[PDB]
């Protein structure tokens, strides 16, 4: 199989005109920021993300059709599994099986997680490094990444929202592409497109998991006050 | 109700 080249749906081919180069978002947040974990910071940094995260929304196709209540009802949404997603793609880029690396460039020893983490956080960073694992294995590539984040964004029952019909047509549109693109690149892969819906539905366990960790912080007093990822945690 | 949301989407 190969990446990108002829034959890529136009959806494709459009979110890749809007997803930054990792060196940009990194340079980004370092810019809005500025021994044992400096945990406000982490919080601060993870907040930093979702701002980027919310900034890519906001210029994506469709989304920026709609108006503010259903914008926001999609990202009340999607923010954990997208904040997962972004952790998750920027570690099979990295490949390393004994680091994590964050948005701002820092290196983080997985022996240092394990020293330094309780047991819900080190459970949760263990069980991602799996699903690494699992994508690289899959040759996950940037063209899926980028339709994956389209697909979670625009992944609730058009339902709750009010313009259906332009959602509906996304959520096809997305679908479609993935399953057309994961063919064509890759068709002794035959069942890839399953397999990286799959690999989404164990970004939704992981998010359940680490909204757990989140409220146990919060019940705890342990957050930051005004935290971005506490208001959407309770919206 | 004002949000941090809000106010990034504004
Ligand atoms: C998907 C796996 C990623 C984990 C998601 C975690 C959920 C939300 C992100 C919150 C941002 C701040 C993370 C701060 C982590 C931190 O400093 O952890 C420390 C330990 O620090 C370490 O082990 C080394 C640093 C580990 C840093 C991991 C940082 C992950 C960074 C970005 C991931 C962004 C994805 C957010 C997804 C959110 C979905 C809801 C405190 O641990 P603890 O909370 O268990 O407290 C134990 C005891 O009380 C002593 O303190």
């Amino acid at each position: 199989g190969s990446s990108g080249g002829p034959n890529v749906p136009e959806l494709i081919l459009q979110l890749l005109q809007l997803e930054p180069e990792e060196d940009q978002v990194r340079a980004r947040i370092v810019g809005c920021l500025q021994q044992p974990a400096p945990f406000s910071l982490l919080c601060r940094m993870a907040d930093q993300t979702f701002i980027s995260i919310v900034d890519w929304a906001r210029r994506c196709m469709v989304f920026k059709e709609l108006e503010v209540a259903d914008q926001m009802t999609l990202l009340q949404n999607s923010w954990s599994e997208l904040l997962v997603l972004d952790h998750i793609y920027r570690q099979v880029q990295y490949g390393k099986e004994d680091s994590i690396l964050l948005v701002t460039g820092q290196e983080v020893e997985l022996s240092t997680v394990a020293v330094q983490a309780g047991s819900l956080l080190h459970s949760l960073v263990l069980r991602a490094q799996e699903l690494v694992l699992q994508l690289h294995a899959l040759q996950l590539d940037r063209q899926e990444f980028v339709c994956l984040k389209f697909l979670i964004l625009f992944s609730l029952d058009v339902k709750f929202l009010n313009n259906h019909s332009l959602v509906k047509d996304a959520q096809e549109k997305a679908n479609a592409a993935l399953l057309d693109y994961t063919l064509s690149h890759y068709p002794h892969s035959g069942d890839k497109f399953q397999q990286l819906l799959l690999s989404l539905v164990e970004v939704r366990a992981l998010s359940m998991q680490a909204k757990e960790y989140l409220y146990h912080k919060h019940l705890g007093n342990e957050m930051p006050r005004n935290n971005l990822l506490i208001e959407m945690l309770q919206a | 109700r004002p949000t941090i949301l809000y106010a990034l989407l504004s």
